[PDB]
C-alpha cells in the first residue's frame, strides 16, 4: 500500500501565507470600496466593474481563513460549515473570472469600436453584474448540494464531496465546470479583447499608448501566472484517476503537493487585483489623495 | 394617479420622456468640434463640403458614418470669459493659421483656459504655397526677430510649428499638426484621424488603462 | 468731445436724490422681515400636514 | 380652423357591422386623445368609448363592451369605430369629441357635427331634477345635479363637466371642473359645488342659451352624464 | 478736458454725501436679534429628463409648475408636485442661457446665444407649442427675459443694454443704456416699475421702465456682476460677483448694508435669491453646493450641497414653500 505523507513545515507556511494575503486582500479591497464609494462624483462604468471584482475577492478572502485552519486540522467545523464556506468560495471563485472577462469586453468595446455606435451598449453594467453573480451561484449550486465531511481512518477528515459509492468518477465529472466556465472561455475572451485592442493601439498616434499596452500585458501575464498552474495540475490529476498516466505513489504525493502550492499561488488573486485594476490609473490615485483630507 | 385624468397625464409624461430618450439616442452620433483662429485665415473654408444649414454658425457635414458640427464662434465680437463655457463637451478646437503675433495671442488664451485643459487641440497650417512665395520676398525675421535657423520653408515652417507647440504647457492635451493649401480635398480625412485619436485617447483615460 | 457729454448730465442726474440716513433703511428692512416671518415655509418648517412636496 | 367631420351613418339592418371615420384637420390629432359619445333621439348623451395617445389606453362602456372596436390612424388623421353586431338599441347619433390631458387642460373642449345611424326593426349615477324650466331673458337660472359618490378627489379636484346643446346642434364645454370656463364661452356663466350637490348659474341670460345641459362626471369609466335639463323660452 | 475734471468732482460729492449718510452698519444695529440657527434642508423632488448642461429656471406663479432649458435644445415645463412633463418644446438653437415664465402662465420666453428672444405660447387651440414671435435687434448673447405682462418683456443682453419689448409690434419699444460691459442678470421689482440690471462693470444700476433713465448705479464688487435678485417688499436687491461675494445694497440708503463673504468661498457666485419673508438669502456658487445666507447677520445658516457640479440657477416659489435648484448635471433638486 502506499501511505499519504505530509509534513508540519509545509502547513505553517500554508498557513502563514493565508493569513498574509487575508490581511493584503482585506485592506486592498477596503480602499478600493471607500474610494469608489465616498463621492459619487462621475461614477463611470469601470466604477461599476472595480466595485464588484473588489467585494468579490473581500468575500474570498473572509472565507479565506477557515480555509486555512482546514489545513491546519482537516474539516472538524461541521457538514454546515463545510457547505457555507465551500458555496461562498466558489461563487467567488467564479464571479471574479467572469468579472475579468466582462471587463476585457469593456475594454474591447471601448477602445476598437470608440467611433462607432457600438459603444452605446456597455451601459448596462448592473445588469451583466446580476446575471455574472447569478450564473456563478447556479455553476457553485452542486458545491452547496454535493459537499459534506467524510470521515477515514488513515485520513483526517476534509470538507469533502459525497453523492455515491463511485464518488470518483463524479469528481472527475464535476471538474469539467471550473475549468471550462472559469479557465477556458475566460482565456479565450481575455485573449481576443485584449489582442484586438493591443492592435488597435498600435495603429495610433497618441502620446500615451505605450503605458496601455504595458499595462494590458501586464493584466494577461499576471492573470496566466496566477491561475495556469492550478488548472495544469487539476488537468494532471484528472489524467492520473483516468489512468492514462501512469500512477505511482510518488506520484500521486508530488501531485497532492503541487495542488497546494498551485492553490496557494493561484489564491493571489485578490491580492493584485486592486493595485492592477485600481490603483494603477491616475484616477483613484488622485480620488484617494483626495479622500486623505 | 388614482384618478383618470391623472393616469392619462402620466401617459403622456411617460411618452415624453420617451421621445426625449430617443432624441438624445439620435444626439450622440454627431462629433461637436469648434473652429478659431485669426479673421482671413481660412477658418470658413477648411472642407468643400460645407453644408452650413449674426451670431454662431453651425456647419454639419459628415464623413465615414458619422457627423461633425463645426461651431464657428466668429461674428460674436463679446468677451469670450461668459459664453466659452457652452463649448466644454466639444471634441476638439480646430485652429486655423494663415502663415501668409495676434494668431499666437488667441492660441496662447484658449490653450490655457481653465475649461478646455483637457480638450486637444487640431492645428491647421493653411496657404502654404502663399508662405513659400512670401518667404522668397521677405525673410521670416520682421514678426519674428529670434529667429535663427536657414531661411528655408521647411526649417520656418517647423520654426512656426514649435512656436505654436511651445503654448500647450499642459498634460493630458496633445495638438495634431496639419499642412494645408487652397486646393486640398482631404481635411475631411484629417479630421477624422485627429477626432478618433482623441475619442480613442478618452476612453483610455476613462477604462483606467492609463 | 461728444461721447463724455452725456456722462456728466447722467452724474447730475444721480446725485440729486433725495437720500435717507442707513439706519432708518436697517430698522425698516427689520421691521418687514420680523412683520413678515410667520408666513415664511423655509424659516420655520411648515407642519408635514400641511408640506405638498 | 379646428374640424371634426364624421361620416358613415345610415340604415343598417339588425346584425350587420357598419365603422364610422371621424376625420380630424386643424389640431395636432397625435396628441389628443379621443372619445365617441352616442346620443339617442329625445333621450340624451351616453359615453362609448375612448382612446388614448398613440393608442395605449383604451376603454369600453359596460352597454357595448367587446362588441365594438376602436381604432387610432396617426398619420392619416382619422378615427375609427368598428362594429360587429348592432341591436335596435344602438341607433343614435354619434358624436366625435377630442380630449388632451395634462395639468389645467381642458378635456371636452370639441365636439364633432354627429353622424345619425339608423337600425331598422357600481356607476355612478348623476341624476338632474328637473327635465324643463321656463323663464324669460334677463332672469338668472339655476340649474343643479347631484351625484351618487363625492366626485371630489384626493387632489382637491372635482371631476364635473357641464356641457350645453343648443337646438340642432353639437354640445360645447361651459365648466369642466367646478367653475373653470372654457374657452370662449361668455363670462356670466358660474359653476359651483361641494362633494356631490352641483350648481350652475347663468346671470343675465341671453336669447341664443337656450338649450339642453348636460352634467357628466370624469372621475372613474365608464363616463355617466346627467338626464339633461332643457331650458324653455 | 474740463469735462473730465467736472465729472472727478461730481463722483466726488456722490462718494462725499454717501458717506454722509452712512451712520451704522447694518450689522451693527441688529446685532440684538436671536440667530435664526441651523436652516436643514431635504430633497423632496429631484426632476430628471434633461440631457445636458442646465442654465435657467424659473417658477410658475402658482408655484406648481416649471420650467427648463438646456443643451439639448429642449425647454421641458414640469409639474412640481408629482414630477410629470407638461411640456417639451424644442428650441431652434441648442445655445439657450435664460428661461423665463410669463405671470398669467400663457407664454413662456426663452433665448440664448443666437441673439434673438423665441416667446413661446402654451394655451393654444391646435393642441402644440408655437413661437408666437421671435424678437430681434441684439448683437449679443441674452440673458435674464422677464416677463412685465402677456404683451411687455424685459431682456439684456451682452451688448452693453437692456431692452424693454413689445411682443405684439414686436419693436423695440425702449432702450435702457449707460453700461460699459456685458449685461448679465436683471430682475424686476415688485411694484413692477423699476427693475435692477448687474453688469460685467462691476457695477449694477437701477433703472426705470417707463422713462428709460438711469435712476441710480451701484458699486463695490471687485469683479463681474453674475445674478441679482430683489428683496421681497422692494426696496432692496442682492447681487452676486465671480469675487466669492454677496452684498445688499438699499434703494434709499444708495449704499451696500452689509457683505456675505466668508473665508472658506473662493469661486464666485453664479445665482442669487431670497425667501419670501426675506430672511436667507440663498446663493448658488461654482463649488457644486448653495450656501443659505441669513439676511441680517451674515452667518451661514446651513448648506443645501447635494450635487453634483456647478449650480447655474436657483428658484423660490412665491409662496416659499420650496427651493428649486439646477445644475450643469441635467438633474433638477426641490428643496423644502
Amino acid at each position: 500500500p502506499c501511505e499519504p505523507e505530509s509534513l508540519e513545515i509545509n502547513k505553517y507556511f500554508v498557513v502563514i501565507i493565508y493569513a498574509l494575503v487575508f490581511l493584503l486582500s482585506l485592506l486592498g479591497n477596503s480602499l478600493v470600496m471607500l474610494v469608489i464609494l465616498y463621492s459619487r462624483v462621475g461614477r463611470s462604468v469601470t466604477d461599476v466593474y472595480l466595485l464588484n471584482l473588489a467585494l468579490a475577492d473581500l468575500l474570498f478572502a473572509l472565507t479565506l481563513p477557515i480555509w486555512a485552519a482546514s489545513k491546519v486540522n482537516g474539516w472538524i467545523f461541521g457538514t454546515f460549515l463545510c457547505k457555507v464556506v465551500s458555496l461562498l468560495k466558489e461563487v467567488n471563485f467564479y464571479s471574479g473570472i467572469l468579472l475579468l472577462a466582462c471587463i476585457s469586453v469593456d475594454r474591447y468595446l471601448a477602445i476598437v469600436h470608440a467611433t462607432r455606435t457600438l459603444t452605446q451598449k456597455r451601459y448596462l453594467v448592473k445588469f451583466i453584474c446580476l446575471s455574472i453573480w447569478g450564473l456563478s451561484l447556479l455553476l457553485a449550486l452542486p458545491v452547496l448540494l454535493f459537499r459534506r465531511t467524510v470521515y477515514s481512518s488513515n485520513v483526517s477528515p476534509a470538507c469533502y464531496e459525497d453523492m455515491g459509492n463511485n464518488t470518483a468518477n463524479w469528481r472527475m465529472l464535476l471538474r469539467i465546470l471550473p475549468q471550462s466556465f472559469g479557465f477556458i472561455v475566460p482565456l479565450l475572451i481575455m485573449l481576443f479583447c485584449y489582442g484586438f485592442t493591443l492592435r488597435t493601439l498600435f495603429k495610433a498616434h497618441m502620446g500615451q499608448k505605450h503605458r496601455a499596452m504595458r499595462v494590458i500585458f501586464a493584466v494577461v501575464l499576471i492573470f496566466l501566472l496566477c491561475w495556469l498552474p492550478y488548472n495544469l495540475v487539476l488537468l494532471a490529476d484528472t489524467l492520473m484517476r483516468t489512468q492514462v498516466i501512469q500512477e505511482t505513489c510518488e506520484r500521486r504525493n508530488h501531485i497532492d503537493r503541487a495542488l497546494d502550492a498551485t492553490e496557494i499561488l493561484g489564491i493571489l488573486h485578490s491580492c493584485l487585483n486592486p493595485l492592477i485594476y485600481a490603483f494603477i490609473g491616475q484616477k483613484f490615485r488622485h480620488g484617494l489623495l483626495k479622500i486623505l483630507a | 394617479t388614482l384618478s383618470a385624468e391623472e393616469r392619462a397625464a402620466l401617459e403622456r409624461s411617460k411618452a415624453i420622456e420617451k421621445n426625449l430618450k430617443e432624441d438624445g439616442i439620435s444626439a450622440a452620433k454627431d462629433v461637436k468640434l469648434l473652429l478659431l483662429g485669426a479673421d482671413n485665415s481660412g477658418k470658413s473654408t477648411i472642407v468643400k463640403q460645407m453644408k452650413i444649414i449674426t451670431g454662431i454658425v453651425e456647419t454639419h457635414f459628415t464623413f465615414k458614418n458619422l457627423h461633425f458640427r463645426l461651431f464657428d464662434v466668429g461674428g460674436q465680437r463679446s468677451e469670450r470669459k461668459k459664453w466659452i463655457h457652452c463649448f466644454e463637451d466639444v471634441t476638439a478646437i480646430i485652429f486655423c493659421v494663415d502663415l501668409s503675433h495676434e494668431s499666437l495671442m488667441l492660441f496662447d488664451s484658449i490653450c490655457n483656459n481653465k475649461f478646455f485643459i483637457d480638450t486637444s487641440i487640431i492645428l491647421f497650417l493653411n496657404k502654404k504655397d502663399l508662405f513659400g512665395e512670401k518667404i522668397k520676398k521677405s525673410p521670416l525675421t520682421i514678426c519674428f526677430p529670434e529667429y535663427t535657423g536657414p531661411n528655408t520653408y521647411e526649417d520656418a515652417a517647423a520654426y512656426i510649428q514649435a512656436q505654436f507647440e511651445s503654448k500647450n504647457r499642459s498634460p493630458n492635451k496633445e495638438i495634431y499638426c496639419h499642412m494645408t493649401c487652397a486646393t486640398d480635398t482631404n481635411n475631411a480625412q484629417v479630421i477624422f484621424d485627429a477626432v478618433t485619436d482623441i475619442i480613442i485617447a478618452n476612453n483610455l483615460r476613462g477604462c483606467g488603462l492609463y | 468731445i461728444a461721447q463724455a457729454r452725456k456722462l456728466v448730465e447722467q452724474l447730475k442726474m444721480e446725485a440729486n436724490i433725495d437720500r435717507i440716513k442707513v439706519s432708518k433703511a436697517a430698522a425698516d428692512l427689520m421691521a418687514y422681515c420680523e412683520a413678515h416671518a410667520k408666513e415664511d415655509p423655509l424659516l420655520t418648517p411648515v407642519p408635514a400636514s400641511e408640506n405638498p412636496f | 380652423d379646428v374640424q371634426l367631420v364624421e361620416s358613415g351613418g345610415g340604415l343598417v339592418q339588425p346584425g350587420g357591422s357598419r365603422k364610422l371615420s371621424c376625420s380630424a384637420s386643424g389640431f395636432a390629432f397625435s396628441s389628443f386623445g379621443m372619445h365617441w359619445v352616442r346620443q339617442a333621439p329625445e333621450k340624451g348623451l351616453e359615453w362609448v368609448a375612448y382612446i388614448s395617445s398613440g393608442s395605449g389606453t383604451i376603454y369600453y362602456a359596460d352597454t357595448v363592451k367587446g362588441r365594438f372596436t376602436i381604432s387610432r390612424d396617426d398619420p392619416k388623421n382619422t378615427l375609427f369605430l368598428q362594429m360587429t353586431s348592432l341591436r335596435s338599441e344602438d341607433t343614435a347619433m354619434y358624436y366625435c369629441v377630442r380630449s388632451i390631458y395634462y395639468y389645467g387642460s381642458s378635456p371636452f373642449d370639441f365636439w364633432g357635427q354627429g353622424t345619425t345611424l339608423t337600425v331598422s326593426s357600481s356607476d355612478i349615477v348623476m341624476t338632474q331634477a328637473t327635465s324643463s324650466v321656463p323663464v324669460t331673458p334677463g332672469e338668472s337660472v339655476s340649474i343643479s345635479c347631484r351625484s351618487s359618490k363625492s366626485l371630489l378627489h384626493s387632489n382637491g379636484n372635482t371631476y364635473l363637466y357641464w356641457f350645453l346643446q343648443r337646438p340642432g346642434q353639437s354640445p360645447q364645454l361651459l365648466i369642466y371642473r367646478m367653475s373653470n370656463l372654457a374657452s370662449g364661452v361668455p363670462d356670466r356663466f358660474s359653476g359651483s359645488g361641494s362633494g356631490t350637490a352641483f350648481t350652475l348659474t347663468i346671470s343675465r341670460l341671453e336669447a341664443e342659451d337656450v338649450g339642453v345641459y348636460y352634467c357628466m362626471q370624469h372621475l372613474e369609466y365608464p363616463l355617466t352624464f346627467g338626464a339633461g335639463t332643457k331650458l324653455e323660452l | 478736458d474740463q469735462l473730465r475734471q467736472e465729472a472727478e468732482q461730481l463722483k466726488n460729492q456722490i462718494r462725499d454725501a454717501r458717506k454722509a449718510c452712512a451712520d451704522a452698519t447694518l450689522s451693527q444695529i441688529t446685532n440684538n436679534i436671536d440667530p435664526v440657527g441651523r436652516i436643514q434642508m431635504r430633497t423632496r423632488r429631484t426632476l430628471r429628463g434633461h440631457l445636458a448642461k442646465i442654465y435657467a429656471m424659473h417658477w410658475g406663479t402658482d408655484s406648481r409648475l416649471l420650467v427648463s432649458a438646456s443643451q439639448d435644445g429642449k425647454l421641458i415645463i414640469w409639474d412640481s408636485y408629482t414630477t410629470n412633463k407638461v411640456h417639451a418644446i424644442p428650441l431652434r438653437s441648442s445655445w439657450v442661457m435664460t428661461c423665463a415664465y410669463a405671470p398669467s402662465g400663457n407664454y413662456v420666453a426663452c433665448g440664448g446665444l443666437d441673439n434673438i428672444c423665441s416667446i413661446y405660447n402654451l394655451k393654444t387651440r391646435e393642441g402644440n407649442v408655437r413661437v408666437s414671435r421671435e424678437l430681434a435687434g441684439h448683437t449679443g448673447y441674452l440673458s435674464c427675459c422677464r416677463f412685465l405682462d402677456d404683451n411687455q418683456i424685459v431682456t439684456s443682453s451682452g451688448d452693453t443694454t437692456c431692452a424693454l419689448w413689445d411682443i405684439e409690434t414686436g419693436q423695440q419699444t425702449t432702450t435702457f443704456t449707460g453700461h460699459t460691459g456685458d449685461v448679465m442678470s436683471l430682475s424686476l421689482a415688485p411694484d413692477t416699475r423699476l427693475f435692477v440690471s448687474g453688469a460685467c462693470d462691476a457695477s449694477a444700476k437701477l433703472w426705470d421702465v417707463r422713462e428709460g433713465m438711469c435712476r441710480q448705479t451701484f458699486t463695490g464688487h471687485e469683479s463681474d456682476i453674475n445674478a441679482i435678485c430683489f428683496f421681497p417688499n422692494g426696496n432692496a436687491f442682492a447681487t452676486g460677483s465671480d469675487d466669492a461675494t454677496c452684498r445688499l445694497f438699499d434703494l434709499r440708503a444708495d449704499q451696500e448694508l452689509m457683505t456675505y463673504s466668508h473665508d472658506n468661498i473662493i469661486c464666485g457666485i453664479t445665482s442669487v435669491s431670497f425667501s419670501k419673508s426675506g430672511r436667507l438669502l440663498l446663493a448658488g456658487y461654482d463649488d457644486f453646493n448653495c450656501n443659505v445666507w441669513d439676511a441680517l447677520k451674515a452667518d451661514r445658516a446651513g448648506v443645501l450641497a447635494g450635487h453634483d457640479n456647478r449650480v447655474s440657477c436657483l428658484g423660490v416659489t412665491d409662496d416659499g414653500m420650496a427651493v428649486a435648484t439646477g445644475s450643469w448635471d441635467s438633474f433638477l433638486k426641490i428643496w423644502n
